[PDB]
DNA sequence: TGTCCCCCGCGTTTTAACCGCCAAGGGGATTACTCCCTAGTCTCCAGGCACGTGTCAGATATATACATCCTGTTCTAGAGCGGCCGCC
DNA sequence: GGCGGCCGCTCTAGAACAGGATGTATATATCTGACACGTGCCTGGAGACTAGGGAGTAATCCCCTTGGCGGTTAAAACGCGGGGGACAGCGCGTACGTGCGTTTAAGCGGTGCTAGAGCTGTCTACGACCAATTGAGCGGCCTCGGCACCGGGATTCTCCAGGG
């Protein structure tokens, strides 16, 4: 079909055109157009958005919380955001979720857990979180294992992390229905939240 | 038997002229010359059918177009 | 009745036509094939009689002498293009050309 | 001298050509029986040819007269120049 | 107060048009020279006859061209790139159109003479024709070898790119 379409520079190909016969060749490798590498380098040079108001104090609370104490003080955290990740697949999926495939749930589960895995260092790192972070780090080091956070955090700052993600969705080139489901499975979470006070 | 005159292709035509030594060859030509070989075969066919048909025979011979062709100056050995 | 209907080599003009000139003016057979001569000359024979037939060697001679005939007249005209101070040929050197031998 | 469009050299895919092969059935080629008109005379006579001659259309002759071609004069259209007018 | 734009004025030239020029188209006057009619033949075709032979026609036969297929690779045909050449156009020029001066031979008319083509005999070898014969030309068969075919290799002339 069409009129050019070719791996190789373009010979209104619809094999080199306009040659002999004793000059095919058929292996494989990495195939770019580059329209006809710029047309023979133009013939040899001339032949030379935000969050709703349903449960928004939480955020109001903890700004003024973490000038001082950050929330946390044992660095063996006993909070693990890893069962409250795992209840979502018994609690919230098999109710609010319409019958059919709970991949918007557990893949986007996953998914943030991917992103948990390397949000440090850039991002939700207050001047003495960093130093704890660092002091982490740094006693993380004696037996030159990766630096695993699911152990070491808590599920308070997922909270923040959901409260700072929209200004960044729109950061680069996106579709905005995208957006959009990320807006309803927010929504979801806050929804889940909102009687379940105790963890946060 | 329609349209023959277009059996003379236009590579024999070609042909025709580089066995004359014509160097460069018009596109015009081709069909002035399917009109002089007309002519041509149109009084030479004719004379052997006048030929054929005063020997009382259906079909022409070669030596009735030989005859033909010497008429008119034109003579052809070999048949 | 009831129808609705890399450089390649880039021969220059000239060199390949003197090469053809040379091959043919030297060679020996027949330039035009047979059974396009032939029909030719069955459909104009129909046009003065009708139930013709025309055997082998008649056709041979036929072919031959058309052949001679117009190769003696590509010979004048391409004469009178030069003569013209032309290396491509024209119609009317041709119409010239029976002019000048009568026909 | 230019140019551009007309033709040539070549890639590609159809396209019919030539040899391979098979019968056919009008038709060339050969042989014979017969029959008309052409080879060859006899005679003549009416159409064809040599000679004589009145004659009727063609050529010479020349003023008159065509007849188109070459050239001079004028008509009208086109580009250049200069005076007048409005604007910044 | 200076300058671009606009319109009128004069200069210049293409071209339609009318008048002069010279070689033919005609209108008689008259010569004139073959044109065709008449006459007198007379020489070739037609009526009629004799005889025969080559084609008209019938039959056979065997032969050879037309139709009619698949196959397959040579090539016609379509189209892209492009490339050199036909022709419009412009400029240089010379060499051929036009015109009479002057010479020079073409032709009309005349005269003499023989070079020789018809014309008429004459006599003579010569070729068609008839017996009689006969010997290699040709259809056909056996043999055989020269170049078409198939590749293999190669000099060899031709185009593209680099250097001055």
């Amino acid at each position: 079909g069409g009129r050019c379409l070719a791996f190789h520079g373009p010979l209104m190909y619809e094999h080199y055109q306009g040659w002999k016969s004793s000059w095919d060749e058929w292996v494989g490798y990495d195939r770019i157009r580059a329209y006809n590498e710029e047309n023979i380098a133009m013939k040899k040079r001339l032949a030379n958005l935000q969050i709703p108001i349903k449960l928004k104090s939480v955020l109001v609370d903890d700004w003024e919380y973490v000038t001082k104490d950050k929330k946390i003080c044992r660095l063996p955290a006993d909070v693990t955001v890893e069962m409250v990740l795992n209840k979502y697949e018994h609690e919230v999926s098999q109710e609010l979720e319409s019958p059919g495939s709970q991949s918007q749930l557990s893949e986007y589960c996953a998914g943030l857990k991917l992103y948990f895995d390397k949000c440090l260092g850039n991002m939700l790192l207050y001047r003495l979180e960093r130093l704890q972070y660092d002091e982490l780090l740094k006693k993380s080091s004696k037996d030159q294992k990766p630096l695993v956070p699911i152990r070491i955090y808590g599920a308070i700052h997922l909270l923040r992390l959901i409260s700072v993600l929209p200004e960044l969705i729109s950061s680069t080139t996106m579709d905005l229905q995208s957006c959009q489901l990320l807006i309803k499975q927010t929504e979801d979470f806050l929804v889940w939240l909102l009687m379940h006070v105790d963890e946060y | 038997l329609r349209d023959n005159i277009q059996g003379i292709t236009k590579p024999a035509i070609r042909r025709l002229a580089r066995r004359g030594g014509v160097k460069r060859i018009s596109g015009l030509i081709y069909e002035e010359t399917r009109g002089v070989l007309k002519v041509f075969l149109e009084n030479v066919i004719r004379d052997a059918v006048t030929y054929t048909e005063h020997a009382k025979r259906k079909t022409v011979t070669a030596m009735d177009v030989v005859y033909a062709l010497k008429r008119q100056g034109r003579t052809l050995y070999g048949f | 009745r009831q129808s609705t209907g890399k450089k390649p080599h880039r021969y220059r003009p000239g060199t390949v036509a003197l090469r053809e000139i040379r091959r043919y003016q030297k060679s020996t057979e027949l330039l035009i094939r047979k059974l396009p001569f032939q029909r030719l000359v069955r459909e104009i024979a129909q046009d003065f009689k009708t139930d013709l037939r025309f055997q082998s060697s008649a056709v041979m001679a036929l072919q031959e002498a058309s052949e001679a005939y117009l190769v003696a007249l590509f010979e004048d005209t391409n004469l009178a293009a030069i003569h013209a101070k032309r290396v491509t040929i024209m119609p009317k050197d041709i119409q010239l050309a029976r002019r000048i031998r009568g026909e």
